[PDB]
């Protein structure tokens, strides 16, 4: 990165945030012009830039130089004994489309002396997608209730070349939907999951003007704010849970990888309150909840996907997803 | 065998050099001393003196009137043999006798070489003055221009005085700060450093040169600094550093000659570097960097047998001049 958790930066420095600052400064690397620093160098605005893309696949590929070094994962390492996926389905169409936003710009501008506020405000075109139900019918052949994670990911079928991936071309491909704990009780049940529940996003922030009028209305009145029902601001946006797609509508593989939850959560408590965020933004002040590595089970290769496939605790299906213009 | 006596024996020795000597003592000695003839007068009873007259026997020293360089492996070694010998000498008649064999037996910028080291480096040595280089040798510290006056001088056999300019043109920027590097003094200063300390010193010729490698970092940072302090006074930009992936912006004309071997080459403006046939590639500088900033941010030199040498301690510095030089 290079954090202070570094054992030696004096040797390996501190390659991630120096590109940020070495991509950023290009349009004046020598400051001759002195031009401010680039959208690189903020968290803010760094998305911004098409070269943060760019950046962090060349990242991500060192990281994957290291996943990729381990052996794959075998049957015995990944079966879930007496835990089957039977059935993965979707309650709801998966549609796409634009929608409008607003935002004060009142602290961008400068007031005066004794000069009355106007509103003004920013209106943007932001993604967002309609409600939907996952629907993940499994049986339960162990003798007893049994703790599951279930690992929700999209993965694209094929390429922009129509070339069709095999599994370990698509693994590092695809994207986490969602990560959450529960018992699965004897028997064959069909777990529901909301889209809105998801543990990789969070809603859009209230606006300040919001956060005023409920602060100021508890404090006037003696009445106790209570705002535990919003979020952290730390997770992917709950409107942009799916990608675009296109109009006449995309198909990719919807995997699910239900994994055994005492195991995943030994040395914490599986079934208890992780908040809404924790696949990518943990859980405050706690330890992370899972303790699989991040990304399993696609993060090792799978340069024999006869393994995956039979594994009665792993299935993927098609799923389609359309834009509305 | 007083120091009247062996100032004068070594400015005869130094006299007219590319010719055989015009002392009829010397001449003398040169004809009827033998090296080998009496190995008392040596502290390694006669070792290195053997070595030498073996080469010389085999015909294998370079010629006289050839260029010389303490930079060739080879050519180095030649003096070094000589060298050898006039440090091991226990009285000043060896010394003297030796130097007066091997003047008219050896190359003579081999000779002046290892004359002047062996004076520095010898006990016999002290008190002795050495004539400056730019007399002995003149051809090594003035331009083409002014020697073929005093060629004219002496073909014509006539006197004269004549001026020395600066190289380049007025339109050359870099002519404007030539009075540093170009000073004959400047340059007796440089080589007598590396006579004082130099790189093929081993403790096995008499003594050790106390933080010699730390000593050599800092005479040459001294003269980096006062060269950017001249072009600091004459408008000028600081240098650049030099890298082995990018352009040496800045060529030279010497405009200077060896008194044999020719004119010395000229670099033009702006070349990229090119491996040189027998000496290095240029991949191979970058290699030999990239494994010195390893030491230097490891915190540690590695030895031979991949035991580390802690460098984080005031003696780094000097150990890595070591094996920087
Ligand atoms: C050489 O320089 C001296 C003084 O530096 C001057 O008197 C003389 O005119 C110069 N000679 C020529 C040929 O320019
Ligand atoms: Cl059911
Ligand atoms: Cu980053
Ligand atoms: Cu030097
Ligand atoms: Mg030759
Ligand atoms: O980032
Ligand atoms: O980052």
């Amino acid at each position: 990165e290079s954090s202070m958790y570094s054992p030696n930066a004096q040797y390996y420095g501190s390659l991630h945030n120096t590109a940020h600052v070495m991509l950023g400064r290009q349009g004046d690397p020598h400051g001759k012009f002195n031009l401010p620093p680039g959208v690189m160098e903020h968290f803010e605005t760094a998305t911004r830039d098409p070269s943060f893309f760019r950046l962090h696949k060349y990242m991500d590929n060192i990281f994957k130089k290291h996943t990729d070094s381990f052996p794959p994962y075998t049957h015995d390492d990944l079966e879930f004994a007496g835990m089957a996926v039977d059935g993965v389905a979707i309650d709801g169409e998966l549609i796409t489309f634009f929608d409008e936003f607003q935002y004060s710009l009142i602290n961008a501008v400068d007031s005066g002396e004794s000069i009355e506020d106007v509103e003004i405000n920013a209106r943007v075109h932001r993604l967002n997608h309609k409600e939907f139900t996952y629907k993940i019918t499994v049986s339960n052949s162990i003798g007893s209730d049994h703790l599951a994670t279930f690992r929700i990911f999209l993965c694209p079928i094929e390429d922009n070349n129509g070339i069709t991936l095999t599994l370990d071309k698509e693994r590092w491909l695809c994207i986490e939907l969602d990560k959450f704990f529960q018992k699965v009780p004897s028997g064959t049940h069909t777990i529901h999951r909301s889209s809105k529940d998801s543990s990789v996003t969070v809603p859009d922030m209230p606006s300040f003007h919001s956060l005023k009028e409920q602060a100021d209305n508890a404090v006037n009145g003696g009445s106790d704010l209570d705002l535990s029902a919003y979020e952290r601001s730390c997770g992917i946006p709950e409107r942009m849970l799916l990608p675009k797609s296109k109009p006449e509508g995309m198909e990719f593989n919807l995997f699910v990888a239900v994994t055994d939850g005492d195991k995943d959560t030994e040395g914490h408590n599986g079934d208890h309150d992780h908040g809404g965020t924790h696949a990518q933004c943990g859980v405050h002040g706690e330890a992370y909840p899972d303790n699989r590595p991040l990304g399993y089970p696609l993060e090792r290769r799978i340069p024999d996907e006869r393994v995956f496939d039979g594994v009665p605790n792993i299935k993927h299906v098609v799923v389609k997803i359309v834009h509305h213009p | 065998s007083s120091t009247a006596h062996k100032q004068q024996n070594i400015n005869h020795l130094l006299d007219k050099i590319y010719e055989d000597t015009k002392y009829p003592d010397l001449q003398e000695i040169a004809k009827n001393f033998n090296p080998l003839g009496d190995t008392s007068m040596y502290n390694d009873q006669g070792a290195a003196a053997e070595v030498l007259m073996k080469e010389l026997n085999d015909h294998r020293l370079l010629e006289q009137h050839h260029w010389y360089s303490l930079f060739n492996a080879r050519q180095r070694e030649e003096a070094l043999m000589l060298f050898a010998v006039l440090n091991q000498c226990k009285v000043w008649h060896c010394f003297r006798n030796n130097a007066a064999y091997f003047r008219e037996q050896m190359n003579e910028g081999e000779f002046v070489y290892a004359l002047y080291v062996g004076v520095i480096h010898s006990k016999l040595g002290d008190g002795i003055v050495l004539p400056p280089l730019y007399e002995i040798t003149p051809h090594m510290f003035t331009n083409s221009e002014v020697i073929d006056k005093a060629y004219s001088a002496k073909m014509t056999q006539k006197a004269g005085t004549f001026n020395v300019s600066f190289t380049g043109t007025k339109k050359n920027k870099e002519q404007r700060v030539a009075y540093f590097g170009e000073d004959i003094g400047m340059n007796i200063h440089h080589v007598t450093w590396h006579m004082d300390f130099p790189f093929w010193w081993q403790d096995s010729y008499g003594n050790h040169l106390d933080r010699k490698g730390e000593l050599f970092f800092w005479v040459h940072h001294q003269l980096t600094a006062r060269f950017d302090f001249e072009r600091l006074s004459n408008w000028l930009d600081p240098v650049d550093e030099l890298h082995w992936d990018r352009i040496i912006r800045e060529g030279f004309a010497p405009l200077t000659s060896y008194k044999y071997g020719g004119e010395f080459p000229v670099r033009p403006d702006n070349i990229h570097f090119e491996d040189v046939d027998g000496v290095a590639h240029v991949h191979d500088m970058e290699i030999t960097e990239n494994r010195i900033y390893e030491a230097i941010d490891h915190g540690y030199i590695t030895a031979t047998d991949g035991h580390t040498i802690d460098i984080r301690q005031p003696k780094g510095i000097e150990l890595l001049g070591d094996i920087i030089e």
